[PDB]
């Protein structure tokens, strides 16, 4: 749930 | 460019930047990764070449983002290239390069690479 | 990290950056491509994430170079992602994209792809 | 996989690709880039990864085209690297990489990257 | 080219594959991940373009190995882009991306990138 | 105008 | 351990 | 003869 994305 | 680039983009995931590109080709802002939490969000900075454009060019720009804050330490950074396209339909197209801090046993696993797309809307 | 960051890098080619890591994650300084010339100078900006390893992990960062001086403008701009990995052989290992402003008919030419590794010696 | 992979696919510029997809583990077939001519046409070859998927997963494949046929050799060559997703949209998306043969001087400016997706419609 | 290709080369960190380039584009042979064990062993296939070249241009090329055989099915494929360099120290140069079958909602992990150096010696 | 687009 | 490394 | 190299 990398902070990228999530 | 400049003033074209400046405001909010969103790509196709929902995540959302706000920036502000410069007089002398400095981009600084926030990437927020979900649009609604106070932090999801993480400092960026990077750089765009303005020149005089004859033929509908692209204007080529870079930026990057550490992904720690006060909230989330996740030991990895993604710098996003590409070019930033105006008119009524403005989009920036990238692709990126996301890198973990890894062992020496694991530097091959260490990035990955995908593309994205914002837009004004 | 951030002291072992600080300082002047050499890559195979014999480019030199110089850079300066800030306590807050910030990388400033600027990238000669020629080590002779007053310029092949350019500005470069990026962020490092700074944490606490217990097992010899490099630290992951990002910086963006644009292509634009007093002397040369070259509508384009690069982005580094990669990890410093620190001791006697410290190293910044990173893969690169380059990318030019196109029309939109050669957009599928823009980015191209390599790796670089810097040693301070 | 397999039985879903053989067949026509298209992508978003009007390239066409026909490929079987063999028992153990083969990929063969052509590659027009424009759908007119008799040849634009040039020969594939690649491998995919058949396993028990109980989760809806894609299946992972990759394939190479070299651009020489008998109307033309531009002296370069393309692979792609993605996955196969099944179902009444099936796809196939996928990362690029296309090499120029260059002389040692500037083989920094061999390699271009993107991305395709590939639908059967 | 072609019978400067055809044999065996040998990356840094101690991979081997032995290929055959045949007389109209095709390459065909195998991975060997470790040079011990007879089934770090896996099938490769490519292409790579032949041209008259007169400035000492290398040859671009290209192959795909599946991450199966009787021992191991890792669900993964890799594709290798590069050119090849002859003399009296050739060696082929390569980026390559790897990929894994993903469910969707995992695909921005799927693909990593990296660089390779084979050599005779 | 490079055979993989044209 | 990939089979392209180990 | 780009910046980067040169």
């Amino acid at each position: 749930c990398h902070p990228q994305f999530c | 460019a400049e003033a074209g680039i400046t405001g909010t983009w969103y790509n196709q995931l929902g995540s959302t930047f706000i920036v502000t590109a410069g007089a002398d080709g400095a981009l600084t802002g926030t990437y927020e990764s979900a649009v609604g939490n106070a932090e999801s969000r993480y400092v960026l900075t990077g750089r765009y070449d303005s020149a005089p454009a004859t033929d509908g060019s692209g204007t080529a720009l870079g930026w990057t983002v550490a992904w720690k804050n006060n909230y989330r330490n996740a030991h990895s950074a993604t710098t996003w290239s590409g070019q930033y396209v105006g008119g009524a339909e403005a989009r920036i197209n990238t692709q990126w390069l996301l890198t973990s801090g890894t062992t020496e046993a694991n530097a091959w696993k260490s990035t990955l690479v995908g593309h994205d797309t914002f837009t004004k809307v």
